[PDB]
RNA sequence: AAAUUUUACUCACA
RNA sequence: GUGAGAAAGAUUUGC
């Protein structure tokens, strides 16, 4: 019981009658309406329902028996209570906003404010930093992009073949030949066979990054949609060769070898080795029963495979082609070649963007958008935005970055802005 | 291909980067950057501007919205097993429930009122005191933010204690209110394109436009700046407590706790930092770490740079630039007259996730593009047809479907390739209503939602209390017997009506079918 | 021992908000592990079978849109359309007819939708989702 | 073995 | 395949 709610209860019931004439709710703060000779379990009593009603604020319960009906006066101009009638009657009656002293406010000062402020004062504080010097210059020209591309080329070089990009081109093998070649390649590598599926067992890790170079661009990527769909399917269900209309791939779970109790079934964190076939003529050739094909492997974690396989090649290509300029022919190294170049290699580049889970091409595209929209940029700092080699790691991401830079160079050379 | 676009293009047609890399490296790098900024050798973290312009809201009632306090997203809960601190990764709902159980409070509002009205830090609130709450609220867990376009190396996000979330909710609500009062651009009901149009309207007078982004935004917003802003807007002891918790915060990397006295841990107080900038001047239109300003002469540019330095908004020399005929804000690019810049822009592709979710999201994206004028309607029709063909090629197999009904989509064993215009006009079979962007949820969405509800972090044996009477407030206190009675009555009514489960209600369909 | 005394140990009453949040199965998140989840246990196949035979023959037939007006390309603007929520009596009736209470409560709140539109008509009228280029009007 | 501290855990039950 | 326990299990990963 408190005296702060006297006014609140008075306006709650003004002329509300329950049976014919008698006020339904009697305020306990007024002796005229209060019932003498009986205990008071609340600030209001409903004769019709024969129950007590107690008003309290948000988060400030009062000491009343559980049987008493509690009404909550929310701070956002709304009310909550047990009975529907009380909730509705309170809402209409309290349509006028009246402040009841005893409501905590955001600016409330607690008794420990001084102690906490002193503790904050005794804690470390930052030191003012140096004022930067900013010089605005014109955005980089074709020479800077060429320099970046040449730096990448010199630092990393090129592979002798497009390892997994070559899987975008149909090999000269049929379904049965492809399955036999993949199975025999798995057998040759000493992969464990269990429950009709292949598993790659590892014991020790060199714990050093794999060699990184730049993949040359195949002539075209006709089997891009099929390759992505097959990657998705295989990484969803692994161990057996999965076939498409014109190609097939094998997803092998990679598991630790622990002896007898070694893992038998893959979990959600198990990586996969995706093995694909391409035309012969590289160091990764493999022969069996007169069937020759280049076998190329990509090691993907489950998230990487899910990202790669869910991309839409056809829709992306069409959306890009909606408002695209003429694409110049390019060579194996991404250099402009109007004599022996091919315009289909651009599709390959797109496939590369789909195969790269780091999607550095998106960073390059954003920086190139800034470049195109910019009139002046910071000196010796906007250029550094094109040097993303330290951000990524691996053959596929490196090739994607290199060919994104090559695309920027080609755009600046063929369609200068 | 993005490089050979006539208009503007961010290369958003593909999904963002992802990987299973552990978050140790990113969190360690962020903490090291924060420490370096603290030493005052790399960037500026000391606020110098005057915030007296900001109005004071110290007399406003302390209001908490429980909707954002309970959520299925992750959070860190701190317990003391024997004598050491153990940080467990739970859901925000579970963390809030545990906090209320230990403190023995019905609702978060009661907890905050009790915390603000204790005689001493050592006073007990249930099984814990304010001192214990502040000690536990300074612990954070680290995770990786993947699928962020343009960031090949994923950034580190942080999961906080339920008490930290409880205080941050109030602080950010009041900061957002003050921001809305400061300018008309920060209105709650405003889209990115509306904000960009207002920005264009604001900088038409001047000649040059500086489109700027802030570098190390989270590592340069010290607890001192947050406390300064909170005191300027009148947050009382809540702001002091939050600043104290932020100053002593510890991050659990792998299996070791690292102290990070600097920074604010990856966008916990976006509105507060926006206020830290907006209260010192009116020449900027900033949203956290992204802003646009305008100027006429190099002197104005120097003044802008000084203002940015004073407000601890360190300019990003790598990304910020100057234009005369362009305006980039909130990722949206507009011409100086306010019209949308021609080109793809921020159009994002729809990955293959569910036979029908893909179609619904593609319909939403194409509707957005067509309405904005990004592409003509026939192009959207062709793209929708192509997407339907691709979905058929990807999902039309026994694994996902075993039906052959004609009205079904070609990707579910059917033979119907709906026209985009036909779908948008509701001129199709009812089965296609779920594919409409404004239509019901698809089968895949419901299946995935149920499966998620069955996950380890979210699984519970509690008797579900769903399908409630609209007239019952969600703040009403209930017990086990009460929920049992409600469920029994509802099930009895449903069985009387002959329905085993409630019938799904769609606002659009109901409003359309009405006379 | 009941789950109520374990999940809410030390408390005899909790708000409906907390109890509802503890049992939530209607929030969808677009994630990478979607196709795998749908394939697992043929959950999507079973759900499609269930929908085609139990839920599909309950959706009312929605009339198609007819009205449209001539439109011309214009400067980008923001179209604000105010969709009002259900009335109290309407919500009570819909609940009594067996409609899911959660959806009715969600529709109870009045809402406003802002969308960027680059087409205008002579009479400056609103357009339906994605049909501004064709001129379909809310009316 | 590879896009190299990642591709790893225990118990009970069926 | 289900449950529980490891700073922890796939709606993971926050504002
Ligand atoms: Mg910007
Ligand atoms: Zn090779």
């Amino acid at each position: 019981m408190d005296s702060r709610f006297a006014q609140l209860t008075g306006v709650f019931c003004d002329d509300f009658t329950y049976s014919e004439g008698s006020r339904r709710f009697l305020s306990s703060y007024s002796t005229v309406e209060r019932r003498p000779g009986v205990p008071v379990e609340g600030d209001c009593y409903d004769c019709l329902k024969n129950k007590w009603i107690a008003f309290e604020l948000e988060g400030q319960p009062r000491k009343f028996p559980k049987a008493t009906v509690r009404c909550i006066l929310n701070n956002d101009a709304t009310y909550v209570c047990s009975e529907q009638e009380y909730q509705q009657i309170c809402k209409v009656q309290f349509k006028d906003y009246l402040e009841i002293d005893g409501v905590v406010k955001v600016g409330h000062k607690a008794s420990y404010d001084a102690e906490l402020r002193e503790r904050l004062l005794e804690l470390p504080h930052p030191k003012s930093g140096p004022k930067p010097r900013i010089e605005w210059v014109a955005p980089p020209r074709l020479a800077d992009i060429s320099k970046e591309t040449a730096e990448l080329k010199r630092q990393y070089g090129f592979f002798e073949c497009s390892k997994f990009l070559a899987c975008g081109e149909e090999c000269g093998l049929d379904q049965e030949a492809r399955e036999l070649i993949l199975n025999e390649y798995a057998r040759d590598r000493e992969f464990e066979f269990r429950n009709g599926g292949w598993i790659q067992r590892y014991t020790v890790a060199s714990h050093k990054p794999a060699t990184q170079k730049i993949l040359p661009l195949p002539a075209s990527a006709p089997l891009a949609r099929e390759l992505l769909m097959l990657i998705a399917r295989s990484t969803t269900q692994a161990g057996k060769v999965l076939h498409s209309d014109n190609t097939s791939i094998l997803a092998v779970p990679v598991m630790r070898d622990s002896g007898k109790h070694s893992k038998r079934r893959p979990t959600a964190s198990t990586h996969h080795l995706v093995v694909g076939l391409s035309k012969p003529g590289c160091e990764h050739d493999f022969e069996f029963d007169g069937y020759r094909a280049a076998v190329h492997v990509m090691h993907l974690d489950p998230k990487q495979s899910a990202n790669i396989g869910e991309q839409d090649f056809v829709s992306t290509r069409e959306i890009y082609k909606l408002d695209m300029l003429e694409l110049p022919p390019i060579s194996r190294k991404g250099d402009l070649d109007r004599a022996s170049g091919l315009e289909t290699r651009w599709d390959v580049i797109l496939l590369l963007e789909c195969l790269d889970s780091t999607r550095v091409s998106q960073a390059v595209a954003q920086h190139f958008n800034r470049h195109r929209l910019a009139l002046s940029v910071c000196k010796d700092e906007f250029r550094k935005g094109y040097q993303l080699a330290s951000e990524i790691r691996g053959t596929i991401p490196l090739s994607s970055l290199y060919y994104s830079l090559c695309a920027v160079r080609l755009r600046m050379t063929v369609h200068p802005f | 291909m993005w490089a050979f676009q006539e208009g503007v293009c961010k290369g958003n047609l593909l999904s963002g980067p992802t990987s299973m890399k552990a978050p140790d490296s990113a969190a360690r790098e962020s903490i090291d950057r924060a420490s370096e900024i603290m030493t005052g050798k790399s960037y500026n973290a000391v606020h110098t501007g005057d915030l007296s312009k900001l109005p004071n809201q110290g007399e406003s009632p302390l209001r908490i919205v429980d909707s954002d306090l309970y959520s299925e997203r992750s959070c860190c809960w701190v317990i003391e097993k024997e004598g050491r601190v153990v940080c467990k990764s739970t859901t925000l709902t579970r963390g809030m429930t545990s906090l209320l159980n230990t403190t023995k409070c019905s609702s978060p509002s009661e907890l905050i009122c009790k915390v603000l009205t204790v005689e001493s830090l050592s006073e007990k609130i249930g099984d814990t005191s304010v001192e214990e709450l502040l000690s536990h609220g300074r612990y954070f867990k680290c995770a990786l933010r993947d699928q962020e376009r343009g960031k090949p190396k994923s950034r580190a996000i942080f999961l906080s204690h339920p008490f930290f979330r409880l205080l941050s909710s109030v602080v950010e609500t009041h900061a957002r209110s003050v921001l809305s009062k400061v300018s008309a651009v920060y209105t709650a009901t405003a889209s990115a394109e509306q904000r960009a149009m207002m920005a264009a309207q604001v900088v038409e007078s001047r000649k040059h436009v500086l489109n700027g982004d802030c570098t190390k935004y989270n590592e340069a917003i010290d607890a001192d700046t947050l406390l300064k802003v909170w005191d300027a807007i009148g947050m009382g002891s809540i702001g002091v407590m939050l600043a104290y918790m932020v100053r002593r915060k510890c991050v659990l990397i792998k299996d070791t706790l690292v102290e990070c006295p600097g920074g604010m841990l990856m966008g916990m107080f976006n509105a507060t930092a926006t206020l830290a900038l907006q209260g010192t001047t009116d020449r900027f239109l900033s949203f956290s770490d992204d802003f646009i300003t305008s100027f006429n002469s190099p002197a104005e540019l120097r003044e802008i740079e000084d203002l940015l330095f004073a407000s601890c908004h360190n300019l990003s020399l790598k990304k910020s630039y100057i234009s005369v005929a362009s305006l980039e804000i909130n990722s949206c690019t507009l011409t100086r007259d306010g019209d949308l810049a021609t080109g793809l822009g921020c159009t994002a592709g729809v990955p293959f996730r569910g036979p029908l979710v893909t179609l619904k999201q593609t319909a939403a994206m194409l509707s957005g593009a067509v309405d904005s004028g990004v592409m003509p309607f026939h192009s959207a029709e062709r793209l929708f047809q192509i997407k339907q063909q691709e979905c058929a090629y990807r999902y039309n197999n026994p694994t996902y479907t075993t039906r052959n009904e004609d009205f079904l989509p070609t990707c579910l064993g059917g033979k119907t390739v709906i026209s985009f215009q036909s779908l948008l006009t509701w001129d199709c079979h009812p089965f296609w209503y779920q594919v409409h962007p404004d239509g019901p949820d698809t089968i895949d969405q419901k299946v995935l939602s149920v499966l998620a509800s069955k996950t380890r972090r979210r699984r519970t044996r509690l008797e579900a209390l769903s399908d409630l009477d609209p007239l019952v407030p969600h703040r009403l206190l209930v017990s086990e017997s009460d929920v049992s009675k409600i469920r029994a009555a509802r099930q009895a009514h449903l069985k009387s009506l002959g329905l085993e489960q409630p019938t799904n209600f769609n606002y659009a369909i109901y409003k359309a079918v009405q006379p | 021992m009941s789950q109520f005394g374990k999940s809410f140990k030390g408390r005899t009453e909790v708000t409906i908000t907390e109890y509802r949040s503890h049992t939530v199965k209607d929030v969808h998140r677009s994630l990478l592990t979607a196709d795998k989840s749908l394939r697992k246990s043929f959950c999507f196949r079973n759900a499609l079978n269930q929908f085609l035979d139990k839920d599909l023959p309950l959706l009312p037939i929605r009339p198609k849109l007819e009205s449209r007006v001539a439109v011309k390309k214009s400067k980008l603007r923001s179209q604000l359309s105010f969709r009002p929520g259900l009335t109290q009596e309407e919500a009570i009736d819909l609940y009594n007819k067996g409609y899911d209470g959660d959806s009715v409560s969600g529709a109870l709140q009045d809402r406003v939708v802002n969308e960027p539109v680059a087409y205008s008509s002579a009479d400056n009228d609103k357009f339906h989702r994605g049909l501004a280029a064709l001129g379909y009007t809310l009316a």
